[PDB]
């Protein structure tokens, strides 16, 4: 019959839970708040695009980056929970680069924020390892036919970014414009940076 | 172990629902969904309770069809909860008397796990690898696309940790190990079905040998 178990609402199974501990003096002073007000607005992809445009713009930084990442991410204050061993992954005109947590969803949270609900989804782990180039192009990124893709599967502590390729039309940009068009997706590795028309 | 959560390479899958750079709207959709990770962290970093790998583990633990029909977010509420019964600082009881219904729990594990290996290599950048040919039925970091599969090391950490199949079980023989990144050929790992490139997996030392 393939049943599932009858369930009481999540809404009230996770505040139970919560009580509970609340309830037994396990959760201090505005703990639970202060971590959903690190999840909301200190983990943000801002912080990662931010790292981009620098590297766009700084040679030495750009280096730094993708030999320490852990170091050049410290420089800025952003190692944290889920983001203290960081690689940054290039893109190259032969080679785009794609992330994944195949096993469940792990992400640089700091510099990433928290993963989004596709990211998370059994289609995108179950797909994206084998068909990487077919998920891209549904997703609405069409990879050149003579671009190899690489999938980085996020199976230990490493916590990775893409730095994509700075796109053409944007020479002499500020660190403030370029940061503008590196967004979520580019730095998982979904996306390529867009410039308007 | 080899269970519904080793996902990667499983056909039949539709389409991502994301379109890329569409609004995924705030970072919480219901007013409880900061709870399963802040709750987590009280457990790891207050209590010292469990290990970050334990909730990996204990959410690998849920029974198969209960982890495919359920999101998310409410995995992590099933998986620290669990473990706050296991570990004895909560009964399910008071769960499901403070949820006013059921709240059914991951399953018993099945394995003790296994300690960090006596013997391993150490690996450099450009040496081929395979990835050892074992089953674990406790938790593990390899997924199973890799077993017995042969690549190359792009990286070597610089850091160490615990052996995953050790403290996710809560055991006192972790040790500590460094991991690699190894690239496959997107061909080892799934013949000719497959448009990738490469694919590079994050192992554990333990769970590679030198190639041939
Ligand atoms: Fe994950």
């Amino acid at each position: 019959e393939n049943a599932a178990p009858a369930q009481a609402p999540v809404s009230d199974r996770a505040w139970a839970l919560f009580r509970a501990l609340d309830g037994k003096g396990l959760v201090p002073d505005g703990y639970v708040e202060g971590w959903k007000k690190t999840f909301e607005e200190d983990f943000s992809p801002r912080r990662g695009a931010e790292l981009v445009a620098r590297a766009w713009t700084d040679p030495e930084f750009r280096q730094l980056l993708l030999t320490d990442g852990t170091a050049a991410v410290a420089q800025y204050g952003y190692l944290g929970p889920q983001g203290e061993y960081i690689v940054a992954v290039e893109d190259t005109p032969t080679l785009k680069n794609v992330i994944v947590c195949s096993l469940c969803s792990c992400t640089a949270w700091p510099i990433l924020g928290l993963p989004p609900t596709w990211y998370k989804s059994f289609e995108y782990r179950a797909r994206v390892v084998r068909e990487p180039r077919k998920v891209l192009s549904e997703m609405g990124t069409e990879i050149a036919s003579d671009i190899e893709i690489r999938v980085y599967d996020t199976t230990a502590e490493t916590r990775y970014m893409v730095l994509p390729q700075r796109p053409a039309g944007t020479e002499g940009w500020s660190q403030e414009q370029l940061q503008e068009i590196v967004t979520k997706d580019c730095l998982i590795g979904v996306a390529i940076p867009q410039v308007p028309t | 172990m080899d269970g519904v959560h080793d996902l990667a390479g499983v056909q039949g899958f539709g389409k991502v629902p994301h379109t890329v750079n569409a609004d995924i709207g705030p970072t919480f959709h219901a007013e409880w969904e900061h709870l399963p990770y802040s709750l987590m962290f009280a457990g790891v970093a207050e209590l010292g309770a469990f290990s970050v790998d334990e909730v990996r583990y204990v959410v690998e633990r849920m029974e198969p069809r209960h982890y495919m029909m359920t999101p998310y977010y409410e995995r992590y509420v099933i998986g620290v909860a669990t473990l706050m019964v296991e570990k004895g600082i909560l009964t399910q009881d008071e769960l499901e008397s403070l949820a006013g219904g059921p709240f059914p729990l991951s399953r018993p594990s099945e394995s003790e796990g296994r300690p960090a290996p006596v013997e391993t290599t150490t690996f450099e950048v450009g040496q081929r690898v395979r990835v050892r040919d074992e089953y674990v039925p406790g938790h593990i970091r390899m997924p199973a696309y890799c077993r017995g599969r042969v690549g190359t090391i792009s990286h070597r950490t610089t850091e160490k940790w615990p052996f995953p199949d050790a403290i996710g079980h809560g055991r006192n023989d972790a040790g500590e190990e460094p991991t690699y990144h190894v690239k496959f050929a997107a061909e080892e790992l799934f013949g000719s079905d497959t448009d990738g490139g490469s694919v590079v997996v994050d192992l554990f030392e333990g769970y590679l040998e030198p190639a041939a």
